[PDB]
């Protein structure tokens, strides 16, 4: 079948900097978006960074400046750079792409930032 | 049968006794709604019967922070997601629950809705809701969809009951026989992008979106791009043709502006007609505004003049306030291109950023105004200023942009006593929103439907000063205000005058014959005369101000 799994969580003081990878399985590829969704505890899941079908990059406001997005193709990867990290940014965070119109989910994987 | 939509997101509506009465008066009669659809913080027995007409809709749909129960969009066919909510969903259903039977949405009812061009959908916390997850999303979405993210939330507390047994596969909106959800894109034959049934034959027009009755590019239930009067085209036909031996340009008589997903013959009312043939409310890069001799404005590509941008525009786009840091950008502008917002911060100031509260002499540098194309916003006022006087010349909010997408003058929490826009005589759209200013009279004494264009438009006020309070305090038009029609007290606040203007005052008659000094009267004012001309005790004495126009004594 097709999987998509995260790797790369850790904690980090405030400032520091982590790089989360999404590895793909599968025949599937960004046809209708992919992108990053990230869950605090007690809170919601929400979109945090996207890279649209056609290559439309797209960051939520308060990671602006601080998360890059990016992928690649060969490796069927997508990634999440993430740069001076906020306490704020603690979740647990989620890769999901759009294939043929229907969104595919990986486990999640912890991010901590301490302060 | 054209709406505009709003663009207030999550944001809280400042009069909940009025918000639903904005709602019915946006989308009452409306079938294509240009712009979003956003139905918020509607409570449990908020009538939305209003909304059975809306068929289309350009932007995205949101449906969040609401105890109603049901919201009726059974017609809606199409969501385009020209805009997206938080720039990914098509539609977002958010919160709809509470904080006998529990408030809370109970089932989508979007039994139409076969087409999602762009967007995808995010469905989250909504306690009541049933069958988000008994309804195949992925035929909704449109083939080329680039952006299908999806998120949908299916914890709920009540079980819902099952679909119709006449449901084919088991997809349905809600649990009547006729809230089956009929299929339009993954079983169609030969992976035609929309159809009617499964074979060939039933393959819409690829001009189509959302379904067909059939074959043709006349069948579709809606237009992928343009309805060039009843036939989707990929474009409409340009308004200039070229001469095919010489290329100098040809009026064309089909010629045809596009204006959302459709041709026009001409642009609507408070729309600018541009030359590319397009109907827009901001004119696009590098073009100058023309007024026509109607009174319709074209744009105009174009050693362009300089320009006042107000809030919403240029440098100015992210800018929340008229503040002492950028009031002096006003100076001496007739016409605002954008809004202006008056808010607490603006006459508290702000330390964080050192902007110093906003002097109340200042807001002087707008008596010259005559024009705003965006919205007049003022939560915060002077106390020390008893009318928005500093816009006694304004004449027109066009409201091309609207606060929250919905209003183009918006006063409240203020501590005037009366208005005092005397030039007021437009509002081009958007609704007027007056509430909560507790010391403020003359309201119902302007004539708000002679300041309004189209139908969808109201004024929406509560929790100002009492009518009887006012009236009880002898706060009432001048004797000499036409039909009662004023913006203050005393004759410098009328409408229209009974008789004549002496500058601003309204007087019963100018010193045409009698009373000195003489005066002529030239469109119903009363101009004075050269001093050196003597009074005539009888007739006239002055046909002008100059000592040219005068009988007794250059009449020096
Ligand atoms: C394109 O626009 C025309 C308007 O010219 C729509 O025609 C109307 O269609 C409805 C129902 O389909 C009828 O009740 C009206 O009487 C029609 N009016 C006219 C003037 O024909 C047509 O439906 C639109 N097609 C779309 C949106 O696909
Ligand atoms: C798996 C999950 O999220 N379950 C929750 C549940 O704990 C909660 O009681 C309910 C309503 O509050 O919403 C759902």
């Amino acid at each position: 079948q097709v999987q998509l799994q995260e790797s790369g969580g850790g904690s980090v003081q405030a400032g520091g900097s982590l790089k989360l990878t999404c590895a793909a399985s599968g025949y599937i590829f960004n046809s209708c978006g992919m992108g990053w969704y990230r869950q605090s505890p007690g809170r919601e899941r929400e979109l945090v960074s996207r890279i649209s079908g056609d290559g439309d990059t797209w960051h939520k406001e308060s990671v602006k400046g601080r998360f890059t997005i990016s992928q690649d193709n060969v490796k069927k990867t997508l990634y999440l750079q993430m740069n001076s990290l906020k306490p704020e940014d603690t979740a647990v965070y989620f890769c999901a792409v759009c294939y043929n119109l229907e969104t595919y989910w990986g486990q999640g994987t912890q991010v901590t930032v301490s302060s | 049968q054209v709406c505009t939509g709003t663009d207030m997101k999550l944001r809280l509506p400042a009069s909940p006794e009025t918000h639903l009465d904005m709602l019915r008066h946006l989308y009452q009669g409306c079938q294509v709604v240009q712009g979003n659809l956003e139905l918020t913080y509607l409570p449990t027995n908020a009538s939305l019967s209003f909304l059975q007409d809306i068929q289309e809709v350009q932007g995205y749909v949101l449906i969040a922070h609401n105890q109603v129960r049901q919201v009726p969009l059974q017609r809606l066919r199409i969501v385009r997601g020209t805009q997206l909510f938080e720039d990914n969903y098509a539609l977002a259903v958010l919160d709809n629950g509470d904080p006998a039977s529990p408030g809370g949405l109970r089932e989508l009812q979007l039994r139409s809705l076969t087409e999602i061009l762009k967007g995808g959908v995010l469905i989250q916390r909504n306690p009541q809701l049933c069958y988000q997850d008994t309804i195949l999303w992925k035929d909704i979405f449109h083939k080329n969809n680039q952006l299908a993210l999806t998120l949908i939330d299916t914890n709920r507390s009540r079980a819902c009951h099952p679909c119709s047994p006449m449901c084919k596969g088991s997809r349905c909106w809600g649990e009547s026989s006729e809230d089956c959800q009929s299929l339009t894109r993954t079983v169609c034959a030969g992976g035609c992008a929309r159809c009617k049934g499964p074979l060939p034959t039933d393959c819409c027009h690829e001009q189509c979106a959302a379904g067909c009755t059939g074959p043709k590019h006349s069948d579709c239930l809606a237009c992928l791009h343009f309805n060039h009067s009843g036939i989707c085209e990929l474009h409409c036909p340009a308004l200039v043709t070229y001469n095919t031996d010489t290329f100098e340009s040809m009026p064309n008589p089909e010629g045809r502006y596009t204006f959302g997903a459709s041709c026009v013959t001409a642009c609507p009312y408070n729309y600018l007609s541009t030359d590319v043939g397009s109907c827009t409310l901001v004119c696009p890069l590098h073009n100058q505004e023309v007024t026509a001799e109607d009174g319709t404005q074209r744009c105009e590509k174009c050693p362009c003049a300089r320009v006042c941008y107000g809030l919403g525009m240029e440098h100015l786009r992210e800018v929340r306030a008229v503040t002492s840091a950028n009031i002096q950008e006003f100076a001496g502008c007739k016409k605002i291109f954008g809004s202006l917002a008056f808010l607490p911060e603006s006459f508290d100031g702000d330390p964080a950023s050192n902007t110093a509260p906003l002097q109340p002499e200042q807001l002087q540098v707008f008596e010259t105004l005559e024009e705003i194309t965006g919205y007049l916003y003022i939560s915060a006022w002077p106390d020390s200023l008893p009318d928005l006087s500093v816009f006694q010349n304004l004449q027109v909010i066009r409201g091309r942009i609207l606060h929250n997408g919905a209003y183009s003058l918006t006063l409240q929490g203020l501590g005037i006593s009366w208005l005092g826009l005397r030039s007021l005589r437009e509002l081009g759209s958007g609704l007027a929103l007056i509430h909560h200013n507790t010391h403020l009279c003359f309201v119902h004494t302007v004539p708000w439907d002679q300041l309004f264009r189209n139908p969808h438009q109201a004024l929406l006020h509560t929790a100002n000063r009492p009518e009887d309070e006012c009236v009880g305090e002898g706060l009432a038009c001048h004797q000499l205000c036409a039909r009662g029609h004023c913006w203050g007290p005393g004759p410098t606040q009328c409408v229209n005058c009974s008789q004549f203007l002496r500058g601003q005052e309204c007087v019963e008659e100018c010193r045409v014959l009698q009373g000195l000094p003489r005066e002529y009267v030239n469109a119903r004012h009363c101009l004075p005369c050269h001093p050196e001309c003597q009074p005539q005790n009888g007739s006239v004495t002055c046909f002008g101000p100059e000592a040219d126009q005068c009988v007794a004594c250059f009449c020096v």
